[PDB]
């Protein structure tokens, strides 16, 4: 874990996360995807504490697939989002809370409208045109601040991406080992190949 | 790692003349890194208004729970919480959890329907009622905040001349606050018209 | 809690509550399974004392457990529910620790096990509900066909009818349904289905529903046209 | 400890060391680091001895249950997953394991899990885990293969252990091999280091920095 | 988890000829406080079994009561009850090191060292002790706190082994008992010159001794010792 | 011991009938009748007060329109009491939903849950199933305007027009001859009183003897409103229409 | 602070040839600097010719032995008196050590016996349940004393053949019962001079299919 | 109405009789032990042509040492496996060894009577429970739901029971192969069954030492039937 | 306590 | 009649008919003997077959090494009453180190079927048994009803036809209390004293079980072709 970055266009949401699995001194994996289907049209990328990171994520697409089944009906990406705030808002106060911090990109099909979501380990969510978790931010903000507009095309933000993933593999110390990025727009989700 | 000040963030009311006002910034950081220039701290229901400063998790929190409780209240009491009942009402949730807090400084503010009267109230994160007639602060900057309404405040300011005071008292608060600002929201508040004012201020 | 033994054995060896809950079943609407060469198909009777009624919102008579299997039902309606909302938690536990969807198998040995706890639990009567579960294992091409009854008994069918005068639909399939060749069609599957329900229905307008079940999570529901040209197509051909 | 586990053309590769450590008590240098869950799935053991035996162990008996239950074998992704589910159970209370739950079935093929105590569950082609799994990647990453022979492989992984056994002072003993088909798992012997060390370096030529 | 407050320090014994000798001060120390005087820390329990124990007080009355507890329960539905029934030595000690083990297991410990001293029925020696961890051990000897480390020794040159058991009188096993006390006396500081004796016989059974005192004490020579050195 | 003063109120029938629930049906049917209509542009919520007392405070009472949240609202046939207890439950179970989700409750959702409590008593527990059937007016981006009505069995089904209570035959019947799908809201609200008019068992029907509430988007712009109609405005529907 | 746990001292050793095994263990108890007793036995017979010893804290080795033999009692009533084979005792003590994970017995538990096939199995524990069959294992305070000597006098490491260069190994053969005897008397000996916690008396329990057997012998006492 | 755990006058629990009358109703279940193995044999009984005959699963497996037959309401019986099944693997977990057979029944038989006002009733199905084990080599167990087992060198429970008892009493010696007890499991159902018997309306299975626990395919078992019908027009 |  | 439906209902004349009925399953049970000398004390028993294909119902259960019982009636009761009888043998050895005494464990099965007379809900054990035992003051036997009475007997029987037996060691009684230091003859005689309630039958191999226990015996279970000298 460490690296997951997202950015909301006009038509489509973004999200860009680290390939890289460190434990000690060793990569122990260099292509793991960092990120679960949600709903066909809902995308959760996460990092944090190992184990825990994989368990929350795979526990509210569990909920969400039996949400769908049970309504025949797709929940907005608002809805997704409040639901997975509430479960890392109860997670705070528990014996063993997740550590785990979460990037919801979803396309709202009633609305036709993007939505990016950042949610952090204590349950405190904001909707962003761009958003980071962990030291992440901490450079792509400031670049994003610069460069960002809102009515910019998937293309023109998959070159505003690279342009960060470029200034952390400059500036950051650990190896991250590239990035996975995935579209979420009007048709759902698809991965992009060559990155 | 001081769960009041993880976030950042102020909210201050006043009472005028037959009105009250209620503001807060926008900002939401981690630490060092502001990450948010819209999260508003201000919410209402029916016409009782709650600002809450701290732990942002919190805020989000108590809305939700106190937009549930005024909900049941009203569909049962066929009629709106006032704000002296709200007040007790927010009380009362907080010190449920004495021994395990929401971090949090929330401010009620808002006009009784019946009485017409201008009411403002604070607390602590576990409930003490702070009541006052001129001014309540919380927040970051509850120092600068205190130190701004003390000086600048006079009673019985007309709507108009109010919005100024409390405008004044928040922006030049939060500009002595490093966790404190990247915009601000002023609502001023009359018997049966409320107005919502976004301010300019400096984004550093 | 109350844990009054209800379900219990007669002296001639009969638990007269497990035989109740059936002439519970016996009273529900008519329920049919057909499966062909490559699909399986659910058809279900829907009476006609009710008119005003609202289609859109009304509670459907088959239901999705997961994205390739479906159940239906004979009896009471409100009991159905627990087993279906049971059958989709599973459903959902079963692809979080095993990474992989149920079979159609393992999701009825599930609901039938649920149904026989309920006859042999304190405090509790057995669930008035028979269930066809149809559908796809998956990365399987073979259509699945399962019924389940009160008593917790399940097993496999070629075709199968529950509910009132399913006896006659029965009998109907028996001489109708080829063990060698099967209905090798979607087409020929759906109205082998359609026919067997108009030996008991009334009128073949909002009275019939069907189910279409392919491989590979692909199922979809027919619309009142769409099933109303397979009625207009038999009639002509029994005019004969 | 130091073992790994690398999947190739001809199924999975299997080599562990045989050293248990107190401290810097050698506790015995006989210890059985592959445990054979069933004759188509084996575990490997690395960090807390009885926390990985115990458990996996455990592991074989509802894998058993499973293919009673479902009248057919196991996954490898379900079983790595049981026992993930478990240890993040106790996660906190002090566990300590590095396992790696490798099989061949037909629906998956040749499949590597790596799962330890704080939760992480991974698929992958190559895992080396333990207090010498570094010494051990060097030789197996600057000389691994997709299209690596059955002999080959065999070698690779055997000379990858003796690496980490050499350097680590923590790793010895004798070297198990494993072969991984279809089929299932084959047993290719164990090697003692006293006897294989020389061996290499004779016919090798490699570990000039040791006195011949 | 505990502290100790009101304590008892050395209990000594040893076995002889014919049966066993056990003794205990009559101390009931607070920290340095020299506190109470008459505090018997010897129980008999039935006419064969001798309890003697060390360490918290609080909890020394605890096990009292646990030992007077079980004398009544034995004789409930018991015909034998003063005879083949009849506690043992033996029986009485495997539940108390039960309770000491079972309380350590609990991390809510009974603060004691505890030695049974006793003759069975069939007319063997018992000599056992357990402590506030639950460790137990046997031998011709046994003491708890600076007697383990004064009285030991000592009671050893007389019995050193199973063989000597045989060869000890009773006149020779209490002779060394009493110097052995006085020895205590001497270098333990938190102990009384006042002490309780007991003698459990296979032929004569159960002797009980109060209020005995230290005495043929060795002190003349401290007038001739002058300064520290110079 | 107390074996011999059990009921045993979860049980079936030779017939396979459960003998409680076509009981609690039985009761329900005495109850002042409530209507429900759907139209195209709303939904008309009608229901009769059982025999009135001239001494009954009319305004300030509520026997048989509840409401659930701003979008839901019921109508009661059967024990008010046991009504409550379920109205309650289902207000919580609302703003459960709202706290989750930050969405209101589709109208189905709260429907389905509510009627599962119900089911519950008539398979477990060993205790009186509730006296109540209750028919659901409400309103959600999903489906728009819908009705349900649900019974002690915990059976529910949607409509377009239903009644329930006393004299359902009779009232089924009539809405069965004068309703249409392209129906309006004040056509609706026609329709419900004129049947009320025609099967209920009183000589005259007043303004005092009956409940009524309409679910409109008549508000302004895309948002829904709940109008629980007071006395005097019963009384000038009433005129309106001319049965008074 | 209460501290649960206390070491007893003492060192243990088990050995197993062709058609027998032997438990060995010295008879001193201590604690710190103290001697409790020259004779408290801590190798059992625990029926089924299975012998245990479980050494180091002394009040978790009474109870570990104590809840053994009551499992073989249980084995026999659960199981019309069928034989415990050394096999199934080791894995059931291994579910007995494991059951307190989290607050372990302090032992280092050996047992010995013979296994189906008639030939000596010797069996060790660690505190918590991990656990393996050897020809040889010395257990306690002198383990890292005792231990090196039987790799090199049992096991036969480090000993190759005259003359071969280093290049053939002495080869490995079954030992006597007398064999072992000596070198398990050899072993504590050397304990008893290097150890300050081992000495008093020697208790060696030997095993064959006529049953066990025992024998005592002095140590220093000093 | 009256307690469920009622003693009769004649000193028998009504419920527990009531259910041997459900057993009564079950389709017929035949075992047969011999020195070379043990075979278990059960009547499907399709109520209908449609039905899929091989869905119907009456034969059983609780560990590869151990199978199980089953007669009466067989529903009842997948949690009495499920315990079995536990049981046989817990044992191995925690001993390193298989589990006597009698060990195995006696625990199935622990949840016999493990009813009242615990589950609401007895069970009301039948078990023959087949294996075999080091000590007392193959072994037949019949367990009720009294809570009492018998060991059997042959048994049959069902409908056909008392019929087939007989038979059974003349045909089994203790010398018999596993060929002729194959036979004369097949024999005895195609006496005591309603239907003519074949392949897809009776199943065989057995267990060996070497091979453990099998159930035959219906092509190895179709042969058995043409072998015995061919043996009996013989003389 | 024994690693590996 | 109207007061048999449970075990918590006395009738107008004071009895307990659920407890009497369960009296009635150990009538109906086959018949198992007991007796003692002064030395050891025996139990044989006559065991059940279903039918000649069947296996014959063991009816002995071993306690401890000094301690066992026979049963008659229901014994899924026996295995749950002889499975206290264990844990409670166990418990004294473990914690006081002590062999519990054959007249405690009488007094605990007593207590332990008594609470199953008195509460709604339950039932009464449906089963009888004899407890022999060596303790610390000799041989003992007891006599278990499921009323909870229990009694110490120099000889008895229990089963149906018990009768034969029970009249038989009455007269035999100044004979076999005094066959001390002789094991075979203690048998024989309880052998002889269970042949008087046979009817058609007679003891074979594979029918009769006989156990013994006293003062250097431990509690052992003679079987098949062990009990051939009997015969
Ligand atoms: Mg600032
Ligand atoms: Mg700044
Ligand atoms: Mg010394």
């Amino acid at each position: 874990m460490d690296i997951i970055l997202g950015i909301r266009v006009q038509d489509s949401v973004i999200l860009a996360s680290s390939k890289a699995v460190t434990r000690g001194i060793s990569v122990l994996k260099d292509s793991d995807d960092k990120t679960r289907q949600l709903s066909p049209h809902t995308l959760m990328s996460f990092a944090g504490e190992a184990g825990d990171t994989v368990q929350f994520a795979e526990y509210i697409q569990a909920n969400i697939q039996l949400y769908s089944i049970r309504e025949d009906y797709e929940l907005s990406p608002q809805a997704v989002s409040s639901f997975v705030r509430q479960e890392l808002a109860k997670s705070i106060r528990s014996r063993r809370p997740y550590q785990v911090n979460v990037l919801i990109g979803g396309y709202d099909k009633k609305k036709n409208k993007p939505e990016l979501y950042q949610i952090d380990y204590l349950g405190t969510k904001v909707e962003l045109p761009y958003g980071a978790h962990g030291y992440s931010g901490f450079y792509t903000f400031s670049l994003l601040d610069h460069h960002y507009r809102p009515d910019m095309t998937t293309e023109e933000g998959l070159d505003l991406l690279k342009l960060c993933v470029q200034e952390l593999e400059k500036r950051m110390p650990m190896d991250f080992k590239g990035v996975i990025v995935k579209i979420v727009d009007k048709d759902g989700i698809r991965q992009v190949d060559d990155f | 790692s001081d769960p009041s000040s993880i976030n950042g963030g102020i909210v201050v009311a006043m009472t005028g003349k037959d009105c009250v006002a209620i503001a807060c910034d926008l900002r939401l950081g981690s630490q060092s890194l502001g990450v948010s220039n819209k999260f508003e701290k201000i919410f209402h229901y029916g016409h009782v208004f709650l600002g809450i400063t701290g732990l942002a998790t919190d805020v989000t929190t108590l809305n939700e729970m106190f937009r549930y409780k005024t909900n049941l209240y009203k569909l049962k009491e066929e009629r709106a919480i006032e704000p002296e009942t709200f007040t007790q009402l927010v009380s009362s949730s907080l010190y449920e959890r004495r021994f395990g807090p929401y971090f949090v400084g929330p401010v009620v503010a808002g006009i009784n329907s019946k009485s017409g009267k201008p009411f403002i109230a604070g607390f602590d994160l576990i409930g003490c009622i702070d009541e006052a007639k001129d001014f309540i602060v919380s927040g970051t900057a509850s120092d600068q905040l205190f130190g701004m309404c003390e000086s600048l405040y006079e009673p019985n300011l007309e709507p108009e001349d109010l919005f100024e005071t409390i405008s004044q008292a928040l922006l030049n608060a939060a500009d002595r606050d490093a966790l404190s600002g990247w915009g601000a929201v002023v609502y001023i508040i009359k018997k049966d018209e409320v107005v919502k004012r976004y301010l300019k201020m400096r984004q550093d | 809690g109350y844990d009054r033994a209800l379900s219990i054995f007669s002296p001639d060896g009969h638990i007269f509550q497990v035989e109740y809950a059936l002439e519970a079943v016996k009273r529900g609407t008519c329920a049919v399974g057909v499966k062909g060469k490559n699909c399986v198909v659910l058809g279900c009777e829907r009476r006609s004392t009710l008119k005003l009624q609202d289609t859109r919102i009304t509670p459907s008579k088959v239901s999705k457990i997961d994205s390739h299997v479906v159940l239906s039902f004979s009896g009471l309606n409100a009991d159905s529910r627990i087993l279906i909302e049971k059958a989709r938690v599973e459903a959902q536990s079963h692809r979080l620790t095993l990474e992989d969807p149920v079979t159609v198998e393992y999701l009825t040995r599930y609901v039938a096990g649920v149904q026989q706890r309920y006859t042999q639990s304190g405090g509790v009567r057995p669930f008035g509900v028979s269930t066809l579960i149809a559908g796809f294992d998956p990365r399987d091409d073979e259509p699945k066909l399962y019924q389940t009854e009160p008593s917790g008994i399940y097993s496999s069918w070629s075709a199968q009818t529950i509910g009132r005068n399913s006896k006659t639909v029965r009998e109907f399939l028996e001489k109708n349904y080829d063990r060698k060749e099967p209905p090798a069609t979607v087409e020929e599957c759906v109205k082998l289905t359609v026919r067997s329900l108009l030996e008991v229905v009334q009128t073949g307008a909002k009275n019939i529903e069907i189910t279409v079940v392919k491989p590979d999570s692909d199922i979809v529901a027919l619309s009142s046209e769409e099933i109303n040209q397979y009625v207009t197509q038999i009639e002509q051909e029994k005019q004969e | 400890t130091t073992t790994l586990a690398f999947r190739f053309q001809g199924g999975i590769i299997v080599a562990v060391d045989s050293r248990a450590t107190a401290g810097n008590w050698v506790a015995s240098q006989t210890v059985k680091k592959v445990i054979e869950i069933n004759p188509f799935l084996l575990g490997t053991m690395a960090g807390g001895a009885a926390d990985c035996q115990f458990w996996e162990t455990w592991l074989g008996s509802q894998c058993r249950l499973h293919e009673l239950r479902e009248k057919e074998r196991i996954s490898v992704a379900a079983a790595s997953k049981i026992l993930s589910n478990l240890v993040y159970q106790y996660k906190g209370a002090g566990l300590s394991m590095g396992t790696m739950i490798c099989g061949y079935t037909r629906k998956e093929g040749p499949t590597i899990y790596y799962v330890d105590s704080d939760g992480t569950r991974l698929k992958g082609d190559i895992f080396c885990v333990g207090s010498g799994q570094t010494f051990a990647y060097g030789v197996l990453d600057s000389n691994y293969k997709w299209d690596l022979s059955v002999e080959d492989a065999l070698y690779l992984g055997k000379r990858s252990i003796l690496a980490a056994a050499h350097r680590d002072a923590y790793s010895g003993g004798s070297v198990n091999l494993y072969h991984v088909t279809e089929d299932g798992w084959i047993y290719h012997g164990n090697h003692d280091v006293g006897e294989l060390f020389w061996k290499v370096k004779e016919e090798e030529g490699s570990f000039n920095n040791v006195i011949g | 988890t505990q502290q100790p407050i009101v304590t008892g320090t050395s209990v000594i014994s040893m076995k002889y000829d014919n049966g066993v000798i056990i003794a205990a001060d009559n101390l009931g120390s607070y920290g340095s406080l020299l506190r109470f005087n008459g505090v018997e820390r010897l129980i008999p329990v039935g006419d064969n079994t001798v309890v003697g124990i060390s360490g918290d007080i609080s909890d020394m009355q605890h096990i009292e009561r646990l030992l007077k507890d079980l004398v009544t329960e034995n004789a409930y539905d018991n015909p034998l009850a003063d005879a083949e029934e009849a506690l043992e030595p033996s029986y009485i000690f495997e539940y108390l090191a039960t309770v000491m083990y079972q309380r350590r297991s609990k991390m809510n410990p009974l603060w004691n060292a505890i030695i049974v001293a006793g003759v069975q029925s069939n007319g063997d020696q018992f000599l056992r002790y357990v402590n506030l961890l639950g460790v137990t051990y046997s031998s011709p000897t046994l003491a708890t706190g600076f007697g383990a480390h004064m009285a030991n020794p000592l009671l050893r040159k007389v019995v050193d082994r199973e063989s000597d058991i045989p060869k000890t009188t009773v006149q020779v096993a209490e002779e060394a008992i009493v110097n052995a006390m006085r020895v205590l006396y001497y270098r333990d500081a938190r102990s009384s010159r006042n002490f309780s004796l007991a003698i459990i016989d296979k032929n004569t059974g159960l002797t009980f001794k109060k209020n005995l005192q230290v005495e043929n004490m060795k002190w003349d020579f401290a007038k001739d010792i002058k300064g520290y050195g110079t | 011991g107390s074996r011999r003063y059990d009921s045993r109120t979860t049980i079936f029938s030779p017939e396979g009938r459960l003998y409680q629930v076509e009981y609690a049906l039985e009761s329900i049917s005495h109850a002042g009748t409530a209507i429900g209509i759907m139209a195209s542009d709303g939904i008309v919520l009608a229901a009769e007060r059982k025999v009135t007392s001239t001494l009954l405070e009319q305004d300030t009472s509520t026997e048989k329109l509840y409401k659930l949240n701003d979008k839901i609202a019921v109508a009661v046939a059967g024990l008010t009491a046991d009504a409550e207890i379920l109205i309650n439950t289902a207000r919580i179970h609302a703003q459960n939903y709202l706290k989750t989700y930050n969405e209101d409750i589709p109208v189905e959702i709260l429907v389905r849950r509510l009627s599962d409590i119900k089911q519950g008593y008539t398979q477990h527990g060993g205790l009186r199933p509730f006296g109540v059937s209750f028919i659901y007016a409400g309103y959600d981006d999903r489906y728009g305007y819908q009705l349900y009505t649900s019974n002690p069995s915990g059976n529910y089904t949607g409509w377009k027009a239903i009644s329930v209570g006393a004299n359902t035959s009779a009232a089924q019947t009539l809405l069965q001859m004068d309703y249409k799908d392209d129906m309006k809201v004040d056509d609706a609200i026609e329709l419900a009183l004129k049947t009320l008019s025609k099967t209920t068992d009183s000589s005259a029907l007043t303004y005092d003897r009956l409940e009524f509430a309409t679910i409109r988007k008549g508000a302004n712009d895309g948002e829904v409103y709940q109008k629980i109609f007071k006395p005097q405005e019963i009384k000038d529907i009433l005129v309106k229409t001319g049965i008074t | 602070q209460f501290n649960p746990y206390g070491d007893n001292g003492g060192t243990i050793l088990g050995i197993a040839g062709e058609d027998f095994a032997v438990l060995a263990g010295d008879t001193r108890n201590i604690t710190d600097y103290s001697i409790n007793s020259r004779y408290e036995p801590k190798v059992f017979d625990c029926g089924d010719n299975i012998v245990m010893s479980a050494n180091g804290f002394a009040a978790d080795g009474d109870a570990l032995v104590k809840r053994f033999k009551n499992s073989v009692k249980w084995y026999h009533f659960d199981h019309n008196d069928k034989k415990l084979s050394i096999n199934s005792a080791a894995r059931n003590i291994q579910h007995l050590l494991y059951g307190k994970r989290f607050f372990p017995y302090y032992v280092h538990t050996i047992i010995a016996g013979l296994d189906e096939d008639g030939k000596g199995a010797v069996y060790s524990f660690d505190p918590v349940g991990s656990y393996e069959r050897e020809q040889c294992r010395a257990g306690g305070a002198a383990a890292s004393l005792i231990m090196p000597f039987l790799d090199n006098q049992v096991n036969f490491k480090n000993q190759y053949e005259p003359g071969t260069n280093g290049k053939v190994k002495k080869p490995l053969k079954y030992l006597s019962v007398e064999e072992v005897i000596k070198l398990v008397r050899d072993s504590f000996t050397s304990a008893t001079e290097r150890h300050i916690q081992v000495g008093d008396g020697l208790e060696i329990l030997i095993v064959t299919k006529d049953g066990v057997r025992k024998e005592f012998y002095e140590l220093k006492r000093d | 109405d009256r307690g469920v755990s009622t003693f009769s006058p004649e000193g028998r629990l009504f419920q527990v009789e009531y259910s041997l009358e459900a057993i009564k109703l079950g389709s017929t279940a035949i075992g047969i032990a011999t020195k070379e193995g043990v075979v278990l044999g059960v009547e499907k009984r399709a109520t209908s042509p449609l039905l899929e005959s091989d869905s119907i699963e009456k034969i059983v497996e609780i560990d590869r040492h151990i199978g199980c037959a089953m007669s009466g309401l067989t529903a009842d019986a997948r949690s009495m496996i499920e315990h079995a099944r536990t049981a046989a693997v817990t044992h191995n977990l925690y001993y390193d060894e298989d589990i006597n057979v009698e060990s195995l029944t006696q625990s199935v038989c622990d949840l016999a009577l493990r009813f009242g006002e615990l589950m609401s009733r007895p069970f009301g199905v039948a078990l023959l429970i087949a294996g075999h084990d080091a000590d007392d080599g193959y072994q037949l167990f019949h367990a009720e739901p009294s809570g009492t087992f018998y060991r059997y060198n042959a048994k049959a429970i069902g409908s056909g029971s008392e019929g087939a008892q007989a038979e059974l009493l003349n045909e089994w010696h203790s010398s018999l192969t596993l060929k002729e007890a194959e036979l004369l499991v097949l024999k005895i159902l195609k006496q005591v069954m309603e239907e003519k018997l074949d392949e897809n309306n009776a199943q065989l299975s057995c267990i060996t030492k070497q091979d453990g626990f099998k159930i035959y395919d219906n092509e190895k078992t179709a042969e058995l039937i043409k072998e015995l019908k061919e043996k009996e027009a013989a003389e | 306590a024994p690693l590996x | 009649n109207n007061y048999d439906g449970d075990t918590v209902t006395f009738s107008p004349t004071g009895r307990l008919f659920q407890v009497e009925y369960a009296l009635e399953a150990i009538k109906q049970g086959s018949v198992t003997v007991g007796l003692r000398s002064n030395t050891h004390a025996v139990l044989v028993a006559l065991k059940r077959n279903a039918d000649e294909l069947s296996s014959y119902q063991k009816k002995i259960i071993k306690c401890d090494e000094h301690m066992g019982l026979s049963l008659a009636g229901l014994a899924p009761d026996a295995r749950v009453l002889s499975n206290y009888l264990r844990q409670q043998c166990n418990y004294s050895s473990l914690v006081f180190n002590r062999k519990l005494a054959v007249e405690r464990a009488g007094h605990l099965l007593c207590d332990k079927a008594q609470k199953n007379t008195q509460s709604y809900g339950g039932r009464p054990y449906g089963v009888g048994l004899l407890i022999i035992g060596y303790d610390k003051s000799g041989a003992h036997l007891l006599e278990f009803q499921p009323s909870g009475n229990v009694t110490e007997l120099y000889g008895t029987a229990i089963g149906a036809r018990s009768q034969g037996a029970k009249t038989y060691l009455e007269r035999t009684l100044d004979t076999f209390i005094k066959i001390d230091g002789n094991p075979d003859e203690l048998i024989k005689a309880g052998v002889e004293a269970i042949s008087q309630s046979l009817r058609d039958e007679s003891l074979t191999v594979d029918n009769l079980s006989i156990a013994i226990v006293g003062k250097d015996t431990p509690f052992t279970i003679y079987d098949g072709e062990a009990v051939a000298k009997y015969i």
